[PDB]
RNA sequence: UCGGAGAAAAUCCUCCGAAUGAUUAUAACCUAGACUUACAAGUCAAAGUAAAAAUAUCUUUGACCCAGAUAUUUUGAUCAACGGACCAAGUUACCCUAGGGAUAAUCCUAUUUAAGAGUUCAUAUCGACAAUUAGGGCUCUUGGAUCAGGACAUCCCAAUGGUGUAGAAGCUAUUAAUGGUUCGUUUGUUCAACGAUUAAAGUCCUACGUGAUCUGAGUUCAGACCGGAGCAAUCCAGGUCGGUUUCUAUCUAUUUACGAUUUCUCCCAGUACGAAAGGACAAGAGAAAUAGAGCCACCUUACAAAUAAGCGCUCUCAACUUAAUUUAUGAAUAAAAUCUAAAUAAAAUAUAUACGUACACCCUCUAACCUAGAGAAGGUUA
RNA sequence: CUCUUAUCUUUAAUCAGUGAAAUUGACCUUUCAGUGAAGAGGCUGAAAUAUAAUAAUAAGACGAGAAGACCCUAUGGAGCUUA
RNA sequence: CCGCCUGUUUACCAAAAACAUCACCUCUAGCAUUACAAGUAUUAGAGGCACUGCCUGCCCAGUGA
RNA sequence: GAGCUACCUAAAAACAAUUUUAUGAAUCAACUCGUCUAUGUGGCAAAAUAGUGAGAAGAUUUUUAGGUAGAGGUGAAAAGCCUAACGAGCUUGGUGAUAGCUGGUUACCCAAAAAAUGAAUUUAAGUUCAAUUUUAAACUUGCUAAAAAAACAAAAUCAAAAAGUAAGUUUAGAUUAUAGCCAAAAGAGGGCUCUUCUGGAACGGAAAAAACCUUUAAUAGUGAAUAAUUAACAACAUUAACCAUUGUAGGCCUAAAAGCAGCCACCAAUAAAGAAAGCGUUCAAGCUCAACAUAAAAUCAAAAUUCCAUAAUUUACACCAACUUCCUAAACUUAAAUUGGGUUAAUCUAUAACUUUAUAGAUGCAACACUGUUAGUAUGAGUAACAAGAAUUCCAAU
């Protein structure tokens, strides 16, 4: 009863080496590699940070987030620091971290309670690894993505801290040029990043801008 | 499996050229004159060729022959002269005036 | 499951079945 | 390699030990007869003679050759792969030759049982403990296209029983295989998911049904990189990019009709039913969609040909013979009993061939022509 | 691609000329159920059945040619590296 | 993403991210009548490796000085 | 062997047009190369054709002659190339290399016969020794059976005397074989896997049928008696008919729990009635059971192509069926590596014979089979494939 396009699915994830992985390294799934290849090369989470995660469930990217910014604990020397999840699945609880499910991003009222639980109302860093479900239509999907992430940079303000960084999870398209525009203008400079774990058949694409000001 | 064709397998082969019937075509107008019939829709075959027609055998029209002449039609008898075009009384002649759906 | 039995082992076995005697009247019907 | 204990004369079966040590008043030579044994090696011993005044008990290694020692008698092996080569390790996907193979548990379904759930009430709907000559599914070939044959353990369409069935929705069970059973897409999800629909998007068998009909991965190599090993050559049931199977059909088999499925609107009727909210049967009518068979007046596309095509147009039906079930008359059985593997009378799915349509003719042929055609055949001829 | 259609050239078919290849135990070379080494044109039980050509399809003859690959053995080899 | 660039390679299944390459770095050598070379340390041979700038640069013997 | 290819030496040669500049620049022919797709696959071609692509004044391409040779040469390293087949060329010779591995090994008849257990082995795809078998010879006890009486622990040894019966030991010579298969018993590791005892290898039977059952060898016959032989003949064998009054609703936190939630008692009247065997009631009511009279009968069992001999319930206890056995004539008894013996086809020589023979002596002495070698002829198949522009007054014509 399966049909082709999804026997070809399946057969892709058996022999994928980096759920494998995740599986030995007891990562949620394999999301949480993209992040690690993409931190070693940019140094984007530090110490002492204050993180925001947005999309977390499963929850694999705030594993890794808990252990770099110390959030943890276990190490007293090390500056502590702290992690924030929002999805609008549920999370099943993970060590040293806050989750805000269900909640969604648009809403007004999860602003607030937003601002309220983080340390001293800023965030240094937001990460977003948001996507819509996936019609099959492929402006379609793409659109609705690259609308939520313009009204995220509309809220950064209010969140984000001077210097900060942002990391976003898109599709390429027709309107991706829009996209380049906001954030040059809040941030210093732009990257187009794309992770080998990544799968090379998706158009999925990542952006790395740093230095907020104003 | 079977290690054979089964009977009656679809191959190709010779089309056409084949005895067809089409069934429950109406009769719309006649003409004395030339001895013409006019008959819904399609009939099978090319031009000039030779057909068959007879009554209906479908289920609804059983014993429609009563009001039909029974044996057949004879103009010897010259009973009565038959006008030269019979027509249906649905169908629009032509001469008539212009069709207004009031 | 009964395991089969040779079929001499069978044949035995059909000709040593219990006989019961049969009277000679039935004794609902004397008096 | 050797010995001891169990299984008990098998084992990769269950266990322990041995490659000696202690004490010895010192244990000679010679010789009938035997055990054990493939060979080789290994055990016991009368009589006679001789020293003394007869046996040391504990209880387990190594052939031949070849080198030793001394004054003729003696000594040399974790040759332990232990019947023992005087002295030699890796690696091969660059590979070659000769060949041999090959290529109970679980779990769900159905029967039996019936504590407890079900406000009350075992069996409307479920259901412990169990019962089932019960069914069927440290590791390491499948997709798709095309065309489908078949099973019923039925998803939809059809005929019915019960209900914790007022109507409308539902839950459960019986009968039946008739034709059907859609289109796109991967951010996360250990043999998953998402968007839009449908009367429905059934479960399975047929050497992945099907590669001498086609095609994508993998099996899997010759090149090259990263990660982890190795002194190296190289290696990995680790990542990735690139990458060679050809066939003219000999045989069997096969290649020229049929009597239709489903959906929607209207009507019954905003009625029946129901306190309201809400909301149908059956019977009647009209539209479509797909499937099959044909056709060219029109429209559209070609031959800038008299024709062929679809995107255009037309036509599609009958049930003698039944199953689950429900009624009528009526005995066994004292009736006002009972549908009856009693004698009888009826109604009632899917199927189908009793019943029709189509076909039927006996046939000249120089040749020419043809809306007939590969050849042959067939049709036409002031 | 939905969803295929039309025309011309090459091939194909008929006539005339010349004329190969792999292949081949013998063949008077059928269907269904059963038996069997996942296996039957040839065996068991049923059934069907005048004789021969020409043009087509590729289910079977575990169809033909595979120097096609994986596993194992030999007191058979060769290349490479060393400690 | 990989490689700096034009070039080269498995004639008959691989043209590439592999090989070469300017640039940069290490090691060996003071000398003539057949190569190196009728040459002599700014020269010759062998080998490694992208260039460019930019952070990180420390086994001088310690304290006085 | 460098006329191909790799690299080098000497002498020669080619590069249009256009834009840039002043060049391993640009566009794009000639020329050189070979990205991608289809066709082709005994092909036009043992690497091509049709399109489409990269470079094209340079580390460019091309011609002629010379050089480096296999323990080697050459290499902008692909373990590439060195005359179509190089992880190491080709030719001749050593050479009839070696092969515990694969294939083959040519007339008849008679006779006998295996197990395929134990031991060692760089041994398990092989070999040697025991054990088996066998031919010959010498001469004397064997096989089945086997009392007691032991040894064992609480059917294997042992073998007196007898009986039925014909083998057994010693000596000499010699190979082959050293993996079995299925049925039926008893165990042991838990359907396989081992160990132990018995049996089998139809031409008849069980449907076809190595292993189950009947069957002492093999001969002719138009005789006969028999053996084994897939079929067998769904219920019954303590009740059905009529009824019901009461002490009081028995106690008990249970409102109440009245025969019935309990909880102990469980008594009473009446012919006959449980402080009730069930239902059912908030408890009560209500429905039953047993009682009252009145009647009657009489335990386990015979799924996926298409169904698959045809049929049949009663005639008297038999018949049919294997070279098994008998009869006429004869014969003298049971798969196979290996082992012991009697004949004979053909040709040559000696000596004979004279339409093809005899006794001896000899040998290139016998082929339905080695993807055997050579020659011939079929099948596929009269198939796949191959070819010449037109008319005329004519092919060195128009
Ligand atoms: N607008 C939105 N607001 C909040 N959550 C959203 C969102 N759009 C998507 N999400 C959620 O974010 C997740 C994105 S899809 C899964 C991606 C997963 N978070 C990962 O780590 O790869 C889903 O859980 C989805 O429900
Ligand atoms: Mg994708
Ligand atoms: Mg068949
Ligand atoms: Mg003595
Ligand atoms: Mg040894
Ligand atoms: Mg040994
Ligand atoms: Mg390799
Ligand atoms: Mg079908
Ligand atoms: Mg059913
Ligand atoms: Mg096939
Ligand atoms: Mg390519
Ligand atoms: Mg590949
Ligand atoms: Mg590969
Ligand atoms: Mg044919
Ligand atoms: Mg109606
Ligand atoms: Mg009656
Ligand atoms: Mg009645
Ligand atoms: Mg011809
Ligand atoms: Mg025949
Ligand atoms: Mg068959
Ligand atoms: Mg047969
Ligand atoms: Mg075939
Ligand atoms: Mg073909
Ligand atoms: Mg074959
Ligand atoms: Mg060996
Ligand atoms: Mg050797
Ligand atoms: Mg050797
Ligand atoms: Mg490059
Ligand atoms: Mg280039
Ligand atoms: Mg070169
Ligand atoms: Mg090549
Ligand atoms: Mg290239
Ligand atoms: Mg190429
Ligand atoms: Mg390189
Ligand atoms: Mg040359
Ligand atoms: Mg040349
Ligand atoms: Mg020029
Ligand atoms: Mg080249
Ligand atoms: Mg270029
Ligand atoms: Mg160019
Ligand atoms: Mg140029
Ligand atoms: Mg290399
Ligand atoms: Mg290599
Ligand atoms: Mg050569
Ligand atoms: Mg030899
Ligand atoms: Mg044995
Ligand atoms: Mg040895
Ligand atoms: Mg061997
Ligand atoms: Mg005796
Ligand atoms: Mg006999
Ligand atoms: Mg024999
Ligand atoms: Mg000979
Ligand atoms: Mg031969
Ligand atoms: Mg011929
Ligand atoms: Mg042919
Ligand atoms: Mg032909
Ligand atoms: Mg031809
Ligand atoms: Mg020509």
């Amino acid at each position: 009863g399966r049909t082709g396009a999804e026997h070809l699915w399946l057969t892709r994830h058996l022999k994928d080496p980096f759920v494998k992985a995740a599986k030995v390294e007891s990562y949620r799934c394999r999301s949480a590699f993209k992040l690690l290849e993409m931190n070693e090369k940019h140094q984007i989470l530090r110490p002492g940070l204050r993180v925001l995660d947005c999309g977390a469930a499963p929850g694999a990217w705030s594993q890794v987030a808990v252990q770099r910014v110390n959030a943890t604990g276990a190490d007293s020397s090390s500056p502590v620091g702290f992690v924030l999840g929002v999805d609008l699945l549920h999370i099943f609880p993970l060590a040293g971290a806050t989750f805000l499910c269900p909640a969604d991003v648009t809403d007004p009222r999860t602003f607030q309670k937003i601002l309220e639980l983080l340390p001293s109302r800023r965030a240094d860093v937001i990460l977003s690894d948001m996507a819509p479900n996936a019609t099959g239509i492929r402006d379609l999907d793409h659109d609705k993505l690259i609308s939520l992430c313009l009204t995220l940079v509309d809220m950064a303000v209010d969140i984000l801290h001077p210097g900060g960084t942002l990391l976003c999870k898109t599709w390429a398209g027709s309107k991706s040029h829009l996209l380049q525009k906001r954030l040059t203008q809040e941030f210093q400079s732009t990257r187009v990043v794309k992770p080998e774990a990544s799968r090379k058949e998706s158009s999925e694409v990542y952006l790395l801008a740093t230095q907020y000001r104003g | 499996d079977i290690a054979r064709v089964w009977p009656g397998t679809k191959m190709p082969g010779r089309m056409g050229n084949q005895n067809r019937t089409v069934y429950g075509l109406k009769v719309w107008r006649v003409n004395t004159k030339h001895n013409i019939i006019y008959v819904n829709g399609s009939v099978p075959g090319h031009k000039n060729c030779l057909v068959k027609i007879k009554d209906s055998t479908l289920p609804a029209y059983k014993d429609s022959c009563k009001n039909l002449p029974f044996p057949t039609y004879f103009p010897d008898g010259d009973e009565e002269e038959l006008p030269e075009d019979l027509f249906d009384e649905s169908v629009w002649q032509p001469s008539e005036p212009s069709i207004t759906f009031a | 499951h009964w395991r089969v039995m040779h079929f001499q082992r069978q044949k035995l076995m059909a000709i040593t079945e219990y006989i019961p005697p049969k009277p000679a009247i039935n004794p609902r019907c004397l008096p």
